[PDB]
């Protein structure tokens, strides 16, 4: 049981570290969302 | 006088970039940058 | 470089004299 | 972290050219403000921020203003090699000089130019987040440096208040002289330095000429050499903010350690391994040798002999390959000497600093390359002798109302001469009283 | 004390009274209440 | 046991989009509406928030109302916007103008009947209806006026159910609009009569959460709405999953409100920590409890240390022992006894639920009833008194038709709410 | 969504040319009214609709009228490059001018032309579905601009009622002047502007000349520079209707937030990143820097100093790459300053707007290209000094009836001068009274 | 039985970095924080200084405080720096200015609440709390003022626990700071009331140790701080490993302190010997005892030969006989009997621990309570009276806000401490 709890906690940390909320990125984008960026605007890209 | 004194060594520096000395200033890190980025964002204090 | 107890140690002061920032 | 530099008149702008040349070469900014970012060995670091701000396209621009009443010297800066480094608004120039009249600078002409300068300084101070003082460069012998220096300092005190202002000032040398009216301008600058300045360092060109003749091997020095020495001193003192070290020292620690009473803020400066390239490879330059060097009067950058007074505090900045144990052994040997005396109310006379960055070598420069250096600023009662000779020369001329017509016609009451001379006399008496031993105890 | 209080030389360090200086100048409000004649014309 | 959601104004519609993303993710509903989940536990309570339309699809029980269609274009552009039923979007053709009286009296009465018709259509389809959930800001124009109008109408039609609101209130420090105090005062007057339980959030507290705890370099309103959507989806979790000690919105209300005006609550959510720090701390019940009571983690500007707790509630999600929960609540009650109102012998309710939010091993949400909430209303009343003494902007409201006596009545009601909290703070046994 | 522009006389038509060049270039409409047939961006967006309507043939045509009493300027528009853009009915021209007489415009000549103007406005208002105000450009110094502008605003105010009317007005500069009779026309104008406008923005050419000399590097500016600046300001205020953003602001929110009492509707305007291309590479231009810029009096487009009054409300429009947190930090920094003062009855002094579309760059233009800009409109008691100089100049001239026979011959009672002068005096006293502290509670 | 550490100022953070390197090395913790040790004996007492983070890792129970983050960035940048929890670094925005009054009154009161919150959070997590451990210098600015402020707050909140300090004091020959007498006097005034046990080290004594005993050619602060970290880690060894005669900080205090003001101690560590000489002499209990009592090996400038020992303690590490300890301590007391206070029949406590520091067969740490400490205080008081009589730098402190009465109170209290030591020096049986 101890080993199982350890594995679940490691999966927890791996989920938080790779998530999009803390990394400030977005992956689920709608086609209309590529033009309208009402909330989710954060800044300009390098190419711009 | 300013030409022959300062502009000559300025031109020499323009020609040669190996005269700039190396250094180490590890005291400038992430907490200093955090304090730099947080100017004017004071919130939730009691007086 | 020797510790006060006799063991070897790594450098602790940077080597800067005679060095250049840009290759 | 950041510091703002204010350059006034001819000496201050010319010393500024050497200072900013040095600070560029020390940080690694090219003369056009760029940086060869792709050719690098180490990693890019924030240390420039004390003196530079970035636009974001990676150009660097410096935190300075240049103030003059004649255009020619600033136009020389505008047309030189560093043309692209400075923002054009920072280089401020008037129409006509203060003609060696303090009154002309202070009342009539500087009042027109002063509001642009204050607006630029405000624009700099708004782009800061931990400003810890102003550095001011001026000469008190000329008209615009004295008068506009005084007015700007007075306005800054009301606007910024408690924020510190540290001045490096070229005072009139005790027998080399350049203009007749130097005593009036130097006297009438007494109030500004006495009441609106936190530490003032005094320099005389005759001492730097003596140092460059004796130690360096230069037969025919010119102002660029003196300005390069001043730039080296300033770089040594500000290195403690910018680079790693064993014992760091923030600019507020100088003020805490050097000034015992609020008027006693005038300090002497000296620098140790002033040496030529041919001599430098014949000699070792150990810590104890340069520590012994800084106390000899042949090393000083002000024409005063400290043997005629008593030390109150010393602040010693070591940079380069030095080990603290050698600094302690050197300071204990200095303390042993019989010709060095401290006032009995100051038992713990020393402050130390130790920094790892060795002094930089400038391609056209005249100093040798050396692994270590030490720089000292110290407060001593011997300075009272410097004021007395100016007061004697002032007393000579004012007695016959020799040139008073210029100042009274251009707007000054005759009373102001007597006022300034009595205030500096009281400052001399303060320096006499503070230095008197408390031998009467019971 | 043994020095001068800086009211000489014609300088003062007292902070301005912002509320008084901030009120505007008007013909009836300011100019008409003066012993010596005053006018909003630019010299 | 079905909840109906109402989203009003820009803030409400934006928070709603994130709320419905979180709920659709937890039940494994694709943004097309198709079920793609992998356990029966997801399906067996899907009815609580979704209705099932024919051939697979699920539709979310929400009404969207706004005075300018700009928001509809913003929600339609989001990643989940397609899921919403077209007939549920109600909009006008001109804005509220940031004016409470306009939003309440002129365009409000024009639109409100179609909103009540949609809400009734949604309510009467449920086999048994649980409370309503409403998101809006109090500082706005259509949010305050039309939200409180609709709340009053729903309170007329369903007085025995629960009325729940999440509400954003103007910061003392940062504002986007000048006339915030009038709209806030009138809205607080409406809420204290109509609501059963009200949660208050300061945008300043969400910015301070983001900057200090999460160390985000460039936070956006999406982050604030994610924090809010997290707590909103957490409060209902025990309604819709199994657990060792079930709980319900009505049991929370019964345990939190001693007297019917004292229905204003504090919010918190415990597992918040920066990506750099996450490697440094393993999950455990003491850590969650410690973060849960830290005022740093509370979503209002008022701090509990300036007040006293009447009651509090904690809802735990995850597989954990009941002994640790009970003994933690005992230890916190015993060590800080001066901060708890003494004429109630035990102030904390606990509840335990088996199913955590996705990607977290455990979570707790905290609801607190503390008298220091009176300080927020006092600040709003101060700014109102500064403007009102000089009739600073009143002609807009009077031109809509309001009597000036209305402003003094609303001010008096807020002052009485502050007085009642202060009196219960300083009560004693004797 | 829609707004209709009315341009009157010489200044209003010339400013119209700059406005419509900019609005065409910003949307991408060619000067002939046809969008590029090969430019398939992918989604034909509705943003033009605020300023253009389509002719069903797919040409775009703009929602404007050009009004003049002399033919020359409108015939110049008719023969220029944009001939095909405008509908020919929109360009209305009379035969002969109002000869610098307000009386001639109001009574004699504008009465003939006004009904054509009303028919065009009727035809425009019928082709709308969410009209939300009129923008009016005119100068009050000339005869037709004052007289016909007043008459037309009166007729619009009776016919349309509650619909908003926002004016951009060229006021007489405090010492630069172009005609002798300016005080009479400005006094007679102000009664109508007081009664028949919802917000009035005041402009002085002398301020825009100072701004173009100081900020831009132009030694010899002409009206096209000023008109391009005005066009940029109008585009900034109307950008909130036309492009995506975080916090939109409809013109009624502007009117609700900016106007505290129904007579207190005269506002100051300023614009931040007026900068040349060569200056643009020495400085970053962050949100806080341009926010600090809009509050300096050197940035204003009207010759008044706001330090001599108190702010009641400010509306700040940001366009381009800005994040709300930076706007909040900037506004929090502004609030600390002591030389910026708000009336104690206005605690929440600011309104914000944030739009993502950066300002457009015009090929022949003199402004640099910049990633962000801010525009401010603010209501302040400082305006009372502005009225006082016209009242003094009117009193000086009217004491001898210097020109009155022209006005009496063209149809005006002599009594009308005194009535208008007393009404402007009461408005001056209102601005004196509103700024008086509430010492009633003592 | 777990300790919470506080490190303050530049000296404190630098000494702390070496201490946590030494502690992590003895327990086999990688600089990433991962346990890589090779015996269960390492794990079974890891709780004393480390908290356990998930899947292996351990984190050190320490608070880092400074007024400018430059030092914090230097410590974070060090080779073991990663182990420290990011949230545990507390810093302000402006310096102490090397001024005690600034550190105590202006920036102290600004930061202290966040430090007290972190220290309480760390303390209340412990199942049973042992004393606090604090490292700082008295001559500095933020170290002296804020360290003594924090000590006073912790003494208010935890008066029944132990308060322990390690402190650096100005050398008699060369000053590092001009205003050292004021900061030292005020700090000693605070400590003598607040502290339970205080250890003192002179940098001059470490230089003399290095040069005379170790013959090091080019010593650096890393060597001095390594010697200090060695003794610091030695004092706690019996807390955290088995032995024939266990010992504890409270047992040390009870045996060392006869009266509550007499709590200032000298330190030494015995098996110091140069790499060239080490081949010539094996370790044994007589060799350790002889070096241990040699004044050459003592870390203060005062010499025992000018005073008398009230009490002493020796902690032995290694596999060793009880005969050598008992008979050596008796033999040393008998042969040098004039240097031991005669009205206590046995002045030395011994303790024995099985596990030596790595690479030494045996070690002892010595703690001594000796009246020669009065000479240091007398020297500091003389230099203070010379400076104070002339108002030498007083305007800085008075401008911060201090009343002059504080200086006369602190001087009088320190002078009474010197008198009390002198009185116990010359006491007799009669
Ligand atoms: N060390 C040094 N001294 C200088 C330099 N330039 C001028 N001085 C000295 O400063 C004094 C002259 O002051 P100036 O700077 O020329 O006076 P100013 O500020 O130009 O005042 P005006 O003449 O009224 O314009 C003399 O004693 C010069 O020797 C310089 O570049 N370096
Ligand atoms: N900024 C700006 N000001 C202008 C422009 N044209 C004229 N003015 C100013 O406006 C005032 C003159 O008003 P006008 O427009 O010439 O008067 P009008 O409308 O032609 O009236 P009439 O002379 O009767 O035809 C003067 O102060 C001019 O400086 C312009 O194109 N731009
Ligand atoms: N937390 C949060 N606040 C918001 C959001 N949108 C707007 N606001 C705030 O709400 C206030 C504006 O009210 P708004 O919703 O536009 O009122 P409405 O026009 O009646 O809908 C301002 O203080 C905004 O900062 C959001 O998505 N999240
Ligand atoms: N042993 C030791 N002493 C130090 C170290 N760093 C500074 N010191 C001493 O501590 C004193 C300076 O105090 P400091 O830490 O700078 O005070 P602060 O400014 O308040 O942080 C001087 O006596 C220094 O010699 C160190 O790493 N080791
Ligand atoms: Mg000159
Ligand atoms: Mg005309
Ligand atoms: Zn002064
Ligand atoms: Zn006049």
């Amino acid at each position: 049981d101890k080993e199982e709890d350890t594995r679940k906690a490691l999966e927890e940390i791996r989920f938080h570290m790779e998530g999009d909320f803390l990394n400030e990125t977005e992956t689920v984008v709608s086609e209309l969302g590529k033009k309208v960026k009402a909330e989710r605007y954060k800044g300009m890209t390098e190419e711009q | 006088t300013k030409n022959v004194t300062v502009d000559a060594t300025g031109e020499y520096l323009k020609d040669n970039i190996d005269e700039y000395p190396a250094t180490s200033s590890e005291c400038w890190g992430m907490f200093m940058k955090f304090t730099d980025n947080m100017k004017g964002k004071k919130l939730r204090e009691c007086y | 470089l020797i510790d006060p107890f006799g063991n070897p140690k790594v450098r602790d002061v940077p080597d800067l004299f005679g060095r250049s920032r840009y290759s | 972290r950041e510091a703002i530099c204010i350059h006034i008149g001819q000496a201050g702008c010319q010393v500024g050219n050497a200072c900013w040349e040095l600070f560029c070469l020390e940080h690694g900014i090219q003369p056009d403000g760029a940086m060869p970012s792709d050719k690098t060995i180490g990693v890019e670091d924030d240390a420039f921020n004390t003196f530079f701000s970035e636009t974001g396209a990676g150009k660097h621009v410096p935190r300075a203003v240049f103030l003059d009443l004649e255009p020619t010297v600033v136009d020389e800066v505008r047309t030189g090699t560093y043309r692209q480094l400075f923002h054009p608004e920072q280089l401020i120039s008037g129409k006509e000089d203060a003609a060696n009249n303090y009154a002309r600078g202070h009342y009539t002409i500087g009042k027109e130019i002063v509001d642009l300068c204050l607006d630029r300084i405000r624009k700099l101070a708004d782009n800061c987040t931990g400003l810890q003082g102003f550095l001011v460069y001026h000469a008190v012998g000329g008209g615009t440096g004295s008068g506009l220096g005084a007015l700007l300092l007075e306005r800054l005190s009301v606007d910024y208040g408690k924020k510190s202002k540290l001045g490096y000032t070229v005072y009139p040398s005790p027998q080399v002289s350049t203009a007749v009216v130097e005593p009036y301008n130097s006297v009438l600058s007494t109030h500004s330095l006495l009441e609106h300045t936190d530490v003032a360092a005094m320099l005389d060109n005759e001492a730097i000429y003596d140092l460059t003749r004796r130690n360096l091997d230069i037969e025919r020095p010119t102002y660029t050499n003196l300005n390069r020495l001043i730039g080296q001193v300033v770089s040594s003192l500000t290195a403690s903010l910018r680079f790693d070290g064993a014992l760091n020292v923030d600019l507020t620690e100088f003020q805490t350690n050097l000034v015992p009473y609020p008027r006693i803020h005038f300090v002497l400066t000296s620098y140790a391994p002033v040496i030529s390239a041919e001599k430098a490879y014949h000699e070792q330059l150990s810590v104890s040798e340069i520590s012994n060097a800084v106390f000899e009067p042949a090393s000083m950058m002000t024409k005063c002999d400290p043997r005629h007074g008593k030390y109150m505090a010393c602040c010693l900045m070591y940079r380069g390959d030095v080990v603290p144990k050698d600094v302690n052994a050197a300071v204990a040997t200095i303390k042993t000497k019989r010709t060095i005396q401290f006032v009995d109310w100051s038992p713990t006379g020393f402050k130390c600093g130790i920094n790892y960055q060795p002094p930089t070598v400038v391609p056209g420069g005249d100093l040798a390359k050396v692994q270590r250096a030490v720089c000292m600023i110290a407060n001593s009662t011997a300075i009272a002798e410097v004021f007395a000779r100016i007061d004697h020369k002032f007393d000579l001329m004012y007695s016959k109302r020799a040139f008073v017509h210029w100042y009274v016609g251009e707007g000054m009451e005759e009373g102001e001469f007597s006022e300034a001379r009595e205030d500096l006399a009281a400052l001399e008496k303060d320096y006499e009283e503070v230095g008197a031993e408390s031998a009467d105890m019971d | 004390d043994k020095y001068h209080v800086c009211e000489c030389y014609g300088h003062t360090q007292q902070l301005p009274n912002y509320k008084k200086l901030t009120n505007p100048r008007t013909l009836q409000g300011f100019y008409a209440k003066q012993k010596v004649s005053a006018c909003p014309c630019i010299p | 046991r079905e909840i109906v959601c109402v989203q009003a104004g820009q803030c409400g519609n934006q928070i709603g989009s994130k709320f419905w993303e979180v709920i659709s993710d937890e039940h494994g509903v694709d943004p097309t509406g198709t079920y793609q989940g992998d356990s029966d536990l997801q399906l067996e309570r899907i009815n609580v928030y979704f209705d099932e339309a024919t051939g697979g699809r699920y539709v979310p029980r929400s009404v969207l109302i706004d005075l300018e269609p700009g928001t509809m274009d913003s929600v339609r552009a989001g990643p989940y916007g397609q899921i919403f039923r077209p007939d549920n979007f109600i909009f006008g053709q001109s804005g509220a103008g940031n004016n409470w009286a306009k939003g309440h009296y002129t365009e409000g009465a024009e639109l409100i009947d179609s909103v009540l018709d949609v809400c009734c259509k949604e309510a009467e389809s449920c086999d048994c209806l649980q409370g309503f959930q409403i998101c809006h800001s109090l500082g706005g124009g259509t949010g305050s006026g039309m939200g409180t109008l609709l709340i009053s109408k729903l309170r007329e039609q369903y007085p025995d159910r629960i009325m729940m609101t999440f509400s954003i209130i103007p910061s003392p420090k940062v504002s986007d609009t000048v006339v915030e105090p009038y709209n806030t005062t009138l809205s607080v007057h409406q809420l204290v009569e109509n609501s059963d339980e009200s949660m208050c959030i300061d945008n300043e507290a969400l910015y301070d959460i983001c900057f200090r705890t999460l160390k985000l370099t460039t936070p956006t309103f999406g982050d604030l709405n994610h924090l809010v959507s997290a707590v909103v989806s957490g409060v209902t979790c025990c309604l819709r999953f199994p657990g060792q000690l079930n709980s319900d919105l009505r049991k929370l209300a019964v345990n939190l409100v001693p007297f019917p005006r004292l229905h204003f609550f504090m919010m918190g959510f415990a597992p918040l920590t920066s990506r750099g720090s996450q490697q440094y701390r393993g999950l455990s019940v003491p850590e969650l409890t410690q973060q849960m009571f830290d005022a740093k983690n509370m979503m209002q500007a008022a701090d509990p240390r300036h007040g006293r707790y009447l009651t509090a509630s904690a809802l735990f999600r995850g597989r954990m022992s009941t002994k640790e929960v009970d003994e933690q609540m005992l230890n916190v009650q015993n060590k800080n006894s001066s901060y708890f109102i003494e004429w109630i012998p035990n102030n904390i309710k606990s509840s335990v639920c088996d199913i955590p939010p996705k990607g977290l091993k455990m979570a707790v949400t905290f609801i607190g009833n503390n008298t220091c909430i009176q300080e927020m209303f006092r600040r709003v009343g101060e700014q109102f008194t500064l403007m009102f003494r000089r009739k600073a902007f009143l002609h807009w409201y009077t031109g809509e038709g309001m009597d000036e006596m209305e402003f003094t009545e609303a001010e008096s009601n807020m002052n009485d709410l502050v007085s009642e909290y202060q009196q219960y703070q300083d009560a004693t046994i004797e």
